[PDB]
């Protein structure tokens, strides 16, 4: 495999693969919900679901082509799939879509219509779906009073006061030149794409995005959103972690890979090679966890989240989780790391080297808009097979011993202890 | 007194019971453990704590 680039103001990167039988083609933006004051929250939300929308999904059915979108902290995209015959029709539609015309798009009653969905969707959200709200509540109390705090699905008080002259006030200061970069991935080839631009126009603004005056700090906190009607007691609890171009990355994300993830009710997860399993599986403390490594542009997060149902023995499953993530600053030894070595080659290459073009074209996008050109995967294993036991242990030190944490929970959390026993159980005393 | 006053077998058990007397004082502190235990402290506002309580 190969991806290419090549710029005149915008960035043409691509990943020819002849064995698909797709070919994704869109813009993927430097703008993302980091990008917004908590006024105009929600805004990269509704320009999703606006691009999503009835009519402009439904003129792009007519040739074949399906749409796509992701908001994220650092990124948005507008991706475009069709058949590889297709790659000029989906060029076209792309620039009709955003350059040529934005004002049928927002239209009265399309942008009411739309509003009212994104309204249900944040509502539905924030009343139904619980680990992710957990998450984006520790997003905003460890990263507050900082725009990488913002949730990318918005507020409910806030996206009840856009108007369309905010959609074209964001779309004036974010979708732009230099902050844009167009992807093609699937079966199409870099020449094509490329005398395929040139042979159209496209040329999406001046550019500049506004540059934020505050940059992303870490803040130990908590947030507690107790709800005792609930049948569970979801929590996550996150360190300050490593940032992309760092050279603490794939560090960071060998010590997620280390404690893994698990599942108490399948039983191949039950036999994981975890020695937190013989603490936790004794008396049932939890239904899942999962280990995240979040790298933003930057700051980032490294933590767990978890779901349990067993609320009296919360403080349990705190304490012999970050006693393991003790055993990291101290005493891993070479077999957890070589373990962790093999399964995070295994999902690394089944994150970047899965079957579907659009997941590919988000994550080049990302890639090449943060760090001007994508680390192909043969590097990125060298860059694994280069960690030592000493690496690890200099990075938990740094990162892990005693640091300030970050803890969200929801649900019976009242098992849940103070902030201070959950801080100082970050180091072990015995030490 | 062991007597007729205050004399030296009052001193004497005075000075054994004197001896004896705190380790029932140390057994009542225990079950007055126990009994404040069952229930937990009171409050200065004299309304339930059971709300926000911490270790
Ligand atoms: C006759 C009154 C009384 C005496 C005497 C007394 N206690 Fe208490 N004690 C209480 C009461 C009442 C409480 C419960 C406080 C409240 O109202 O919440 C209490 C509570 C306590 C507590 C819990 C901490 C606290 O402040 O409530 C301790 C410890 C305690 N007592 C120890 C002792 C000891 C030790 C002694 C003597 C050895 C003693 N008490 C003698 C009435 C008494």
């Amino acid at each position: 495999a190969e991806v290419t680039q090549l710029s005149n103001g915008i960035v043409v990167a691509t990943e020819h693969n002849p064995s698909a039988h797709t070919a994704s083609v869109g813009v993927v933006f430097g703008s993302g919900a980091a990008n917004e004051n908590p006024y105009n929250n929600g805004v990269s939300n509704l320009w999703k679901n606006i691009f999503l929308s009835k009519e402009n999904s439904a003129v792009a059915a007519k040739e074949g082509l399906a749409l796509s979108s992701n908001i994220s902290r650092d990124f948005q995209s507008y991706i475009v799939s069709s058949l590889p015959g297709s790659t000029d029709k989906s060029l076209d539609f792309l620039n009709q879509s955003f350059i040529q015309q934005k004002a049928n798009l927002l239209s009265s009653s399309n942008f009411e219509a739309t509003k009212k969905s994104v309204l249900k969707q944040v509502q539905d959200f924030e009343e139904n779906d619980h680990p992710n709200r957990v998450l984006e509540h520790l997003h905003s109390t460890a990263f507050q009073n900082t725009p990488l705090s913002l949730p990318t699905r918005g507020t409910l008080e806030s996206l009840e006061n856009l108007v369309v002259a905010d959609l074209e006030s964001f779309a004036n200061n974010h979708f732009l030149n230099s902050n844009a970069v167009v992807v093609g991935t699937g079966n199409i080839k870099h020449e094509d794409l490329v005398n395929s631009i040139e042979s159209k126009n496209l040329s999406l603004q001046t550019g500049t995005k506004p540059v934020l005056k505050k940059k992303a700090a870490f803040l130990g906190s908590e947030v507690r959103l107790r709800d005792d009607t609930l049948p569970k007691a979801w929590i996550s609890l996150a360190v300050e972690g490593e940032p992309v171009n760092s050279p603490n990355y794939f560090v960071a994300k060998l010590a997620a890979q280390i404690f893994g993830s698990y599942n108490a009710f399948e039983p191949a997860s039950r036999l994981q090679g975890i020695k937190l399993l013989d603490n936790i599986q004794e008396y049932q403390l939890c239904d899942n966890f999962n280990h995240f490594s979040l790298s933003y542009k930057d700051s980032g997060l490294w933590g767990f989240s978890t779901a349990t149902r067993n609320v009296t023995m919360i403080d349990d499953l705190i304490h012999f989780t970050l006693k393991q993530w003790n055993r990291l600053t101290i005493s891993v030894t070479d077999t957890e790391v070589e373990r962790a070595k093999s399964l995070l080659k295994l999902q690394l290459g089944q994150l970047y080297e899965s079957g579907n073009p659009v997941n590919d074209a988000n994550l080049l996008g990302a890639e090449v808009l943060i760090k001007g050109s994508k680390l192909s995967l043969g590097e990125a294993f060298k860059k694994i097979d280069a960690i030592t036991v000493k690496d690890v242990k200099a990075w938990a030190g740094k990162r892990l011993w005693d640091q300030d944490i970050a803890i969200a929970g929801t649900g019976q959390i009242e098992g849940l202890l103070d902030y201070m026993r959950i801080r100082s159980d970050m180091s072990m005393m015995r030490w | 007194w062991g007597g007729f006053s205050v004399s030296n077998p009052t001193i004497q058990r005075f000075f054994a019971l004197h001896y004896l007397v705190p380790f029932i004082i140390a057994a009542m502190v225990i079950m007055h453990l126990m009994a404040l235990h069952i229930h937990g402290s009171s409050n200065p506002l004299g309304i339930t704590g059971n709300l926000d309580r911490i270790p």
